[PDB]
């Protein structure tokens, strides 16, 4: 019924405070109101930017200019990656820390990179595993090094990518 | 007898526009040992390579091996006849 995240712009900030004019003594004088409005409306701008200072620092929306700072703390350097996929690698490596490389587990990680039906996985008798891609939205060669990391120590892997079925 | 000349598949060795990689590649030995399964799917490179190899070897058998084998057969008999007839004349 209520949002748990209380960090939001204050609703109707301006009309508040004006509500503290005692008994409409000054209201309708058009000389005191403008002086008060001009000062209060400055806080509006500062109040608004208080959110982006917290909202924009999250990894989901962080821009490349500062996303590097988030990656730097985790040891994931930009190298030659671009912004749209640099976000992906950060998620992939971080998610690897609570993984076991099971068949059900592997499907889950690939799920975040290719939608619901964009990926499928065949399995083979002698350590063979196969990955199929149908709806890639980013160039895969640069993402490939991580795709190896979350697999068992002895996996034998093939990678094939195509658009659609 | 077959009625038409034998063309090669993917004869050229060039980078495909879609991939930017050579149009032919060797399939991995494991796949050759067993081949495709239900889930496994074919790649363009292997698909082209198999047919290219088949057609190229068919060329090498038909248009190269038999003609030179026939020439060698004729030459052997000619040299043998010459060698024998030299002694016969002697």
């Amino acid at each position: 019924l209520k949002d748990v995240n209380h960090i939001h712009p204050l609703p109707d900030f301006v009309r508040g405070g004006f509500d503290y004019v005692p008994s409409d003594i000054f209201s309708g004088k058009e000389n005191f109101e403008q002086t008060l409005r001009i000062l209060l409306e400055r806080l509006e701008f500062i109040d608004q930017k208080m959110v982006e200072l917290a909202e924009l620092r999250t990894t989901l929306n962080a821009e490349d200019a500062i996303l590097d700072e988030i990656g730097r703390q985790l040891g994931i350097y930009r190298n030659g990656l671009n912004d749209p996929e640099y976000r992906a690698v950060i998620m992939i490596l971080t998610g690897n820390n609570s993984k076991s490389g099971t068949r059900a587990d592997i499907i889950a990680t690939l799920k975040q990179l290719f939608g619901e039906d964009g990926v499928t996985t065949y399995k083979g008798y002698n350590y063979r595993l196969d990955i199929n891609i149908f709806n890639t939205c980013m160039e895969v060669t640069d993402i490939l090094p991580e795709i190896i990391d979350m697999l068992p120590l002895v996996t034998h892997l093939r990678v094939v990518e195509n658009q659609g079925y | 007898k077959p009625k038409d000349p034998i063309y090669v598949w993917a004869a050229a060795d060039v980078n495909l526009p879609g991939t930017g990689r050579p149009n032919k590649s060797k399939p991995i030995d494991d796949l050759l040992a067993k081949g495709y399964d239900k889930g496994q799917k074919p790649a363009a490179e292997e698909f082209n390579y198999i047919l290219n190899m088949s057609s190229a070897w068919v060329n090498w058998i038909v248009n190269e091996k038999f003609p030179e084998l026939e020439a060698e057969i004729a030459r052997l008999l000619a040299e043998l006849e010459n060698r024998i007839n030299q002694q016969l004349a002697v």
